[PDB]
């Protein structure tokens, strides 16, 4: 697995050349906001139980033949195993989060993602709800935003890891799909 | 009976008496109102211009523009007749926004 | 699911062998013990609407804290959400007296139950409370017979120390 | 080749509880 | 349980001399000395890892393990000790998905491949209540690796004739190649999901290539397709004097 | 009198047909608690034009992917179609609480419902999330339970006729999932 | 694995219905033969030693070169192989006798079967004479048509359970095929 | 690639009434502090582009001189037009957050447009920069000949946030 | 005990390995942090008297039909135990503000917490509506520091995504 420091090594190991000043700025940046990075990681690992609570019982909302006879939430055993997969979703996230680069997600939660689902017969325009429900959320307790818990935050600008972690849901979305 | 859009259009008239209490349950082929779907597109489209958390996690596609033939002066290819001159003015009030695009 | 019959020929094939004679003595218990809860299994067919109404409003008599805003019981279609979940109960209940085992419980209604509930907030005492009023409604030789209600009774307390 | 009379870890208990 | 290929076409198992040696009281195994010794840890490295071909720089991170194991000669703790390590799971569990990791500790430590997606699915019961050490000892403490292992023998891949299910030798012959085949050549990507998950079965040519020499190693396929159709209902026929009887 | 006002619907034409002053008078000896009813149908039309300006504008309200160009609320017309559907459950729903069953609901509006969205390429996944808008509005307009508008009702409880209107609309959103 | 009376209540599960008296009236006939059931079984397994190995070398009778050279009978290691392996077929078929359902003969014998033998290299032509065989040593055992071994039951017809074990036998050669 | 108002040809006022104001206002941090600082600025929209094209005359006086650009009466209106259609997406990028419509209709050309017509894009440059100065001290309420009624609080980031919208004009024009 | 000075040691010992520098400079990051999560330690030391008697009896706020005779808070010697039940953790959550690590909360009060509460009928919504109480009673500048109340306020709701 991968980090944030590790492919500006791996990039420049493929080029046989020393890291320089000219590609230490984007992570001489990474260490200056990187407080702000872990401040708003356990927003996230903090809520995590009630985000997955609430991304699923939506996605029963909006698509309700989920828990018709024949659905694919049906019974108490389908039922623990979607509140199950969300969590997993939601626990590779939080650490592409705090490592700043998607390698970790990738290789481990999205590997063989999308020919497991269509197996087991998982509906895949319902459990790309239930990503993008919680994507929402996540963007929520970044830009504080959030209806009810509000959290003390420091004052300033978190957009650019609001708009890193819907890049990194979206990434779940184009692995499924 | 699917897609010839009728629907059972109820009215209540009450005017307190007891001799004032109709029900009228008549059939009506409901139209489809082309003018206030506006009031509901436009309020939308720049309810989601103005979310910062709806922007991302909600992120629109790559929209191609027009054919518009690069005449080769940049005073018409830049900047074209339909966008000459056009600004938005931004006009707040007591829990109203009210953008508005015209040329100025 | 787990049964009589599922459970002698898979420890037959675990051994490698074939129907022998202790394997054909369980099936006659089945035979002898079926005229009794195939008799509480069409009761309670044709009397569920009855016996989940009575189980509903029990819950929530021992338990009128639901119906305080912000709680499990809050509006009307989650209290029509508690009468569906002890509908779905009675209908495993019913599934297991046909079966002769408690394959259609642990599987369809416990597998993943105390999961669900612990997020969702569902409290467990309240399922258990509903589940308990039925096996003292019960009495002997009016609702079925005196081994039917023997048959119907075990049934659902294996589900309410399941959930206990 | 496993010789069914055995065991893996009852084997380092009772050698630390005779001397108990 | 007759199995027709296992002592004949394949070798012998390897382990250690007897399991008598753990009650004799002035030893603790018929000593084997280190000659004897490491030609069994060179079966026991080229078991547990695939051949995942481990440096000299990678074996001086398990020198405790093996230090251990000469003086309490379990081969059961060796493996133990062998799946915990930093080496396994940088091999077996940090680019791969979980199933693929799930998959290759019924090939490294049981010789066979999972027969269910219920079996499967409570493995990963085990990994939400204890890690990866929690699918690892399970495994190990297990009553199907102490009837067929035990303390005293490598766990090796047994073709045993008497499968508890037929799909079980089919999966176990995927996971197993030849013996030029390490379980690194797949980019994660576990080759067994879509099948337990279905509960398809596999394909013929990557079985019948991790068949021994000298048992008909892909023949018998028919040139039209190589699985069967669940919702054909064909008519079988039986002569009988007067015609012909379909007893469907 | 209730026979033909099925008579009116069935025709595929318009026909209108009503009751009376002394015909309604027993209606509602004939019927259970029927001045409640008619003041539940009365309490959503007179809302009805509302209730389908703030649901379709409330599922953009939450995705905007709709309004996106590549979306299917896009395009001038598209928008204009799709308040005219929500107008059409809107008096399906309103009819089946007046008549008093969904009899006339699911053969007549959801009869050959979900193969026409699928065929048109109209996401099925939101049109159920405009659905259960329309349900929280229905719910509070029965048991006058809505905040920017109180009207004036007689007293007493209503909420079996407002468990009837909400379960119509899980029947809507039945048929489309 | 189900039996035959977990497959009613599968079947009941895909409607969420009850087994009330209009289906229980297959299960009251299911106990009430259930005599002739297992006076059927053990009518099969006192004779399965011997059924096999005439079925086994039965398909050697009309077909000699399975014991050529190149035949796939031909050695001892070979036709030990090919006896275990008609003593597998037979075990499962009378469990699925036994249930009154052809489940756990279709997922633990026949599933994945056919890729075994076209791997293996086991003529799957003369694998089908040897099971139709003893299919019918089967039926001749369970209606009391066999010209050695008459054993002692009561009277009566059991036309129904051997042409039940009669498709169970049948879907071996489909699997196979 | 610009915003989500991609409603060309069509529409063209959309308004935000106020239930819908308080999806909003519950959706953006300091929400409150971002409407008062278009505020801030669309009510002194006059004043900003009258002062920055005067103070452009006030430090090069060579404009108004036969030969300059900002002689013959219209171009002046055109140079005061221009002054204004800059302000406008401006405290247009200050509401949405971003200069996504501003880089793409706006700024987009402008460098290529402006040597076209020979327009001097180093005093544009300099006129920029006293609107850029301007509105730092209208957000801040430092305004000297005119202070606004806002709550108590600051809006340091949000001025630092519009001198990023105002180099980027300075940028696309240099 | 799962702290930042065993998780950079029993992962050098997993890897068979001497400790180089980048595991030490795992705890210079416990260096910065220890004046401030130590700040939070002796406030609660002091306090715990106090914010248990603030916490345990919103628990008995909410739900009033814990006091009820056949329920689980039937008399005062269950209110007694249930004060000492909820003791037990502002105990526990200062072990874990003091060893840096989730360790002595995932050993000692969340490790089997799931049986013991379920089979003697304890119901887990009343324990962790007490743990809400006290992640929504303190105020930052005046109870602690202000990265006291991040640290304090991480270890409650660690509580809370445990127990539910
Ligand atoms: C984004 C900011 C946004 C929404 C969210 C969405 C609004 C929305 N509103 C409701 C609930 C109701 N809507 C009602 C309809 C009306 N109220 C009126 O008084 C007039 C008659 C009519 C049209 C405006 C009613 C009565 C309710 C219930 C009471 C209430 O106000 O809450 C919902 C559904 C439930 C919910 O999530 O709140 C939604 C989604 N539109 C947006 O633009
Ligand atoms: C020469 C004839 C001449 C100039 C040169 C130029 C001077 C100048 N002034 C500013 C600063 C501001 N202008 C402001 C605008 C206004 N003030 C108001 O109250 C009304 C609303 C509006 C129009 C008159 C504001 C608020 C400022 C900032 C306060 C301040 O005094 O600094 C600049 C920009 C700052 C700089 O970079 O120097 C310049 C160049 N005007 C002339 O008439
Ligand atoms: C858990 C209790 C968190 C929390 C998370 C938030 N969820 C938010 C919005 C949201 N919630 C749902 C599910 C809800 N809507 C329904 O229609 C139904 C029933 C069918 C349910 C259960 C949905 C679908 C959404 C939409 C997200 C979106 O599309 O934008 C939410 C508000 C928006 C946001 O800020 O992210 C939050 C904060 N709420 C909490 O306060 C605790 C911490
Ligand atoms: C954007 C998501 C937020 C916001 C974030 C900011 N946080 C800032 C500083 C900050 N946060 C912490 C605690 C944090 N550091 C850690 O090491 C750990 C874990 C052990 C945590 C939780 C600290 C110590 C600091 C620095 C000083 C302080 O505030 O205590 C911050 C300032 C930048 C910086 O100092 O690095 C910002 C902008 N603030 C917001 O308003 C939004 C909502
Ligand atoms: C063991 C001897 C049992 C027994 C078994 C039965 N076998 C029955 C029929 C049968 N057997 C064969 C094989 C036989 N015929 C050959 O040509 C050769 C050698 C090449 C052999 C070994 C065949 C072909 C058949 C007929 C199957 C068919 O028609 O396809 C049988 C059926 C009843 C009957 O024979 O009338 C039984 C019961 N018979 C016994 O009594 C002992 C217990
Ligand atoms: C068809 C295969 C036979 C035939 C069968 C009949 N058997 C009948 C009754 C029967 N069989 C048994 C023994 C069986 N039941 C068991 O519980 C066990 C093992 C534990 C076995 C092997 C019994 C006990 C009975 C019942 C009669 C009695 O108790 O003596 C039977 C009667 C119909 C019924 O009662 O079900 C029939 C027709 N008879 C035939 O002629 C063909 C060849
Ligand atoms: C009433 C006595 C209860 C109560 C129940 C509520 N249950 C809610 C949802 C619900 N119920 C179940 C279990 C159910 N599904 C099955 O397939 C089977 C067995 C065949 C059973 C028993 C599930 C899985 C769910 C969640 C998904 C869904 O809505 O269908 C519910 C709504 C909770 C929510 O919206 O999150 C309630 C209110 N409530 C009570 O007061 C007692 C505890
Ligand atoms: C060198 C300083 C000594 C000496 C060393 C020898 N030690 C031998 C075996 C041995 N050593 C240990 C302890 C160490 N290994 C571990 O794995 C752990 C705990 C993780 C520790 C502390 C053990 C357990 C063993 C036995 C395992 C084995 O059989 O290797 C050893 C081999 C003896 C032999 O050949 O049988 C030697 C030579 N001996 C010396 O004479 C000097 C003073
Ligand atoms: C709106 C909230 C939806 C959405 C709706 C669209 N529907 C479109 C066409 C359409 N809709 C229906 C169903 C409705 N109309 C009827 O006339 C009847 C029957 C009484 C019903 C139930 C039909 C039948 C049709 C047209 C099919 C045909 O005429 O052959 C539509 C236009 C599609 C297009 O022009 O490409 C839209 C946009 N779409 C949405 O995004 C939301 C979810
Ligand atoms: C439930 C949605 C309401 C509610 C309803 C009640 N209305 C009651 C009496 C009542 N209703 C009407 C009007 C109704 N009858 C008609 O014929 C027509 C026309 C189509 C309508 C709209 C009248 C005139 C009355 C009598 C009131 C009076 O005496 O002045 C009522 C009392 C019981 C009953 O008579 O059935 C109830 C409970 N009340 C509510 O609280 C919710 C909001
Ligand atoms: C004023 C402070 C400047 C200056 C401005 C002039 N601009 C002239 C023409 C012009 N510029 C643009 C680009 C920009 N203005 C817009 O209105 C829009 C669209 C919204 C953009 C992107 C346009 C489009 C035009 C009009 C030409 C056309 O439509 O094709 C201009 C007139 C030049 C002339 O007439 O020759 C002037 C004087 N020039 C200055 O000296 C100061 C620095
Ligand atoms: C920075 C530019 C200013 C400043 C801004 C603040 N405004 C604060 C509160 C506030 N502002 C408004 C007006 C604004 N909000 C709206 O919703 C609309 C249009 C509908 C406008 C024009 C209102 C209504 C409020 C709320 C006041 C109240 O609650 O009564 C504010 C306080 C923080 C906050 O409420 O978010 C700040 C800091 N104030 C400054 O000091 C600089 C100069
Ligand atoms: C499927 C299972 C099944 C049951 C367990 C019962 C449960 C049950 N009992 C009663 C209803 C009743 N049940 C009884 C019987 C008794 N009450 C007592 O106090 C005595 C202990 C006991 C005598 C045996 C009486 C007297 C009534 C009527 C009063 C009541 O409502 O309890 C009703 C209401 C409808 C009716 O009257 O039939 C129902 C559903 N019915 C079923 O269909
Ligand atoms: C170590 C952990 C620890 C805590 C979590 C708190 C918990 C706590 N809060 C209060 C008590 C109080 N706490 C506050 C403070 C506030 N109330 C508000 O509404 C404001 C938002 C907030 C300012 C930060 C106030 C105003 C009271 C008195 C009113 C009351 O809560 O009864 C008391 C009673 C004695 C006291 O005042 O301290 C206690 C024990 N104290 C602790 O020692």
């Amino acid at each position: 697995m991968l980090d944030a420091f590790s492919r500006v090594v791996v990039n420049s190991d493929a080029k046989a050349a020393y890291v320089g000043g000219s590609d230490l700025q984007a992570l001489k940046s990474f260490i200056a906001d990187g407080n702000k990075r872990l401040d708003a990681v356990n927003s996230i690992v903090s809520n995590a139980s009630c985000m997955v609570s609430d991304a699923v019982s939506g996605m029963i909302c909006e698509n309700p033949g989920l828990i018709s006879p024949g659905g694919n939430c049906y019974t108490n055993r389908r039922m623990a195993a979607c509140l199950r997969d969300g969590e997993i979703i939601l626990r590779y996230v939080s650490y592409a989060l705090l490592a700043g680069d998607a390698s970790v997600l990738e290789d481990r939660c999205l590997n063989g993602l999308k020919e497991t689902y269509i197996a087991l017969g998982v509906p895949t325009n319902s459990s790309i709800r239930a990503v993008s429900i919680m994507k929402a959320q996540a963007v929520a307790f970044i830009t504080n935003t959030a209806t009810e818990r509000k959290m003390s935050f420091a004052a300033g600008d978190c957009t650019s890891l609001a708009s890193e972690v819907a890049s990194y849901f979206d990434r779940v979305g184009a692995a499924i799909s | 009976y699917m897609g010839t859009s009728v629907a059972p259009e109820i009215v209540l008239t009450d005017k307190g008496s007891d001799m004032s209490r109709k029900v009228k349950t008549e059939d009506k082929k409901v139209a489809a109102d082309q003018a206030a779907a506006m009031g509901i597109l436009a309020n939308m489209s720049l309810y989601a211009s103005l979310n910062p958390v709806k922007r991302m996690t909600y992120k629109a596609k790559e929209q191609a523009p027009a054919y518009v033939k690069k005449t080769g002066n940049p005073v018409e290819d830049f900047y074209p007749s339909s966008w000459r001159n056009m600004a938005p003015v931004i006009s707040l009030s007591a829990n109203r926004v009210a953008v508005a695009f015209e040329k100025i | 699911m787990k049964s009589v019959i599922t459970t002698v020929v898979s420890a037959a094939d675990a051994a490698g062998r074939f129907p022998s004679n202790s394997d054909l003595e369980s099936i006659q218990g089945n035979i002898q013990r079926s005229a009794a809860r195939l008799e509480a299994a069409e009761k309670l067919a044709g009397n569920h609407e009855a016996v989940v109404k009575e189980a509903g409003d029990a819950c929530f008599a021992k338990y009128a804290y639901l119906k305080n805003p912000g709680e499990a019981g809050e509006n009307q279609e989650k209290i029509n959400k508690c009468y569906r979940d002890v509908d779905h109960y009675m209908r495993l209940v019913n599934y297991c007296l046909v079966v002769g085992g408690t394959g259609p419980l642990d599987e369809w209604g416990i597998a993943g139950a105390r999961e669900v509930y612990r997020t969702l907030n569902l409290p467990t005492s309240a399922y258990v409370a509903s589940i308990a009023y039925t096996r003292d409604r019960l009495c002997v030789p009016r609702d079925m017979s005196a081994q039917a209600g023997v048959e119907f009774s075990a049934y659902l307390d294996y589900l309410i120390n399941a959930l206990s | 080749r496993r010789t069914v009379s055995f065991n893996a870890r009852v084997a380092r208990n009772k050698s630390q509880a005779k001397k108990i | 349980a007759f199995s027709s290929i296992q002592n004949v076409l394949t070798d012998a198992p390897l382990g250690t001399p007897s399991a008598m040696g753990f009650l004799d009281e002035r030893t603790e195994k018929p000593l084997m000395g280190p000659s004897e010794m490491d030609e069994l840890v060179y079966a026991v490295y080229k078991q547990v890892f695939g051949n995942a071909h481990i440096m000299e720089s990678e074996r001086a991170e398990l020198r405790d393990a093996e230090s251990l194991f000469r003086y309490l000669r379990d081969v059961r703790e060796f493996v133990r000790a062998l799946a915990k390590s930093n080496a396994y799971t940088s091999r077996f569990l940090q680019g791969n998905q979980q199933y693929r990791f799930f998959e290759l500790n019924f090939k490294h430590l049981l010789g066979r491949g999972p027969r269910s997606l219920e079996e499967m699915a409570s493995h990963s019961a085990l990994y939400a209540e204890g890690g990866f050490e929690a699918v690892i000892d399970a495994i190990l403490d297990s009553d199907e690796y102490a009837q067929e292992f035990g303390s005293t023998v490598v766990p090796y891949c047994r073709f045993k004739g008497e499968y508890p299910t037929n799909e079980e030798f089919n999966r176990m012959l995927v996971l197993k190649g030849a013996n030029s085949t390490s379980d690194k050549a797949g980019k994660g990507r576990s080759k067994l999901c879509y099948s337990i998950a279905a509960g398809c079965s596999q394909n013929w040519l990557s079985m019948s290539k991790a068949l021994p020499f000298g048992t008909e190693k892909g023949t018998g396929f028919n040139l039209i397709s190589s699985s069967r159709n669940p919702a054909a209902r064909p008519r079988i026929g039986t002569k009988i004097p007067g015609g012909v009887v379909f007893s469907s």
